[PDB]
């Protein structure tokens, strides 16, 4: 009991007295009524000095009744200074899975802790699906975590965060269609990166802008923007240019040949 | 006044529905030849 | 006015949730420094 | 009603943020007068 209270409330001097009295490690790893341990209690409430002291005393990254780690609690609460203590000391901890297949990155993302997602994602955390075949990026999208997904889109890992999804799932689809479905202002941000400006000089006759269509293709994204009433995404320059490209590609020539086939009966009759 | 209310979406919806219908009918090799993953424009 | 009557109410709620976040961190500072004797 | 509904919403939030600021003064008065021994 007394160390679970002292660790849970950050009582660093009470811990130093409890651990000098109880110099054996059996007290330092005891199991709470819900299966937690002093190192979990400290990380859950976010005490960087205590979780550090318990690791300096040689506590172990044991797992909850639900299989959660001290890093899963630190992430669930968004306590990035406690995560930094753990991610400094034992980098091998970073990819451990709970009883349901979530990582700490799936917890930081679901709960909306953008800077905790940034820290685990930059500490080379393993992007993966849990037992419900869902990514951390899906868990952010399905909970409307705008600052989490802007962090994931602005990430040096975005195109890796995009390729890791279940193609066989109707519930956890192509992440670009899930952004149009749940978080369309994050899709405005993602399409702004598809416009490249080649002068910063709009008065120059030679000025040009380039549009890249890699997020509109695998008309799935525009069907999805129509089926979700995303009128301010339909009216974006990259969408107006993708459709006008599709019309000049084949659709104009398709329509003009139907009309030209009809005119060949119509005009000779008049 | 209700066609002109919904018009802004309906026009893009009509274009999207036209092109998807054509792309379901046309052959994959022609789409791979004739589709174009990026375009430059001069304002 | 509602296109801005709701907008300032967003910012007043945002500075309220900021004040509650600053205050939650002082309640923890109390329990961390508090002289717990005769209750343990 | 919304042209005066949101007007009362403003005032309930304005007197809520007043109460939260009165309470933030009392929590600082605790840490200021609080007896700290052991946890220094
Ligand atoms: C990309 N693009 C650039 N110029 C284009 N011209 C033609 N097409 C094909 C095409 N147009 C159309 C019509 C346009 O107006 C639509 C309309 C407006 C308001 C309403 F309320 C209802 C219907 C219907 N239906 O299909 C292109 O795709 C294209």
């Amino acid at each position: 009991s007394p160390l679970h209270f002292a660790a849970s409330y950050g009582r660093i001097n009470t811990c130093q007295r409890l651990l000098q009295d109880i110099s054996d490690t059996r007290l330092l790893n005891e199991g709470d009524l819900h299966g937690m341990t002093p190192l979990h209690l400290a990380a859950k409430n976010g005490h960087d000095k205590v979780v550090q002291l318990l690791l300096k005393k040689g506590a172990l990254f044991l797992s909850d009744h639900n299989g959660w780690t001290a890093l899963h609690h630190a992430s669930m609460g968004g306590y990035t200074q406690t995560m930094k203590v753990i991610l400094d000391t034992n980098l091998k901890c970073t990819d451990r899975l709970d009883e349901d297949g979530n990582t700490a990155l799936h917890f930081a993302a679901r709960e909306g802790h953008a800077k905790a997602v940034a820290l685990l994602l930059s500490h080379n955390a393993d992007i993966v699906l849990n037992k419900q075949q869902a990514s951390f990026l899906h868990l952010a999208l399905h909970n409307k975590r705008k600052e989490v997904v802007l962090t994931i889109i602005r990430s040096k890992r975005w195109d890796e965060c995009l390729k890791i999804f279940s193609h066989n799932s109707p519930g956890n689809k192509c992440p670009i269609t899930e952004m149009i479905e749940y978080l369309p202002e994050c899709m405005k941000v993602l399409l702004d990166f598809c416009m490249l400006h080649s002068t910063e000089d709009k008065s120059c006759r030679d000025y040009y802008i380039e549009y890249n269509f890699k997020y509109l293709q695998c008309l799935t994204a525009l069907n999805a923007m129509v089926q979700n009433n995303r009128i301010e995404l339909l009216n974006h320059p990259v969408c107006k240019e993708y459709l006008l490209m599709k019309w000049l590609a084949y659709g104009f020539r398709a329509h003009m040949m139907n009309l030209g086939s009809y005119c060949l009966g119509l005009i000779p009759m008049t | 006044a209700d066609v002109q209310k919904h018009a802004s979406l309906k026009r893009i919806a009509m274009q999207v529905e036209l092109h998807t219908s054509l792309e379901k009918k046309l052959p994959l090799w022609f789409l791979r030849k004739v589709d174009q993953k990026s375009t430059i424009v001069y304002p | 006015s509602l296109e801005m009557e709701i907008l300032k109410q967003k910012y007043r709620l945002k500075d309220l949730t900021f004040l509650l976040e600053k205050q939650h961190e002082l309640i923890k500072l109390i329990i961390q420094k508090m002289e717990i004797i005769s209750e343990t």
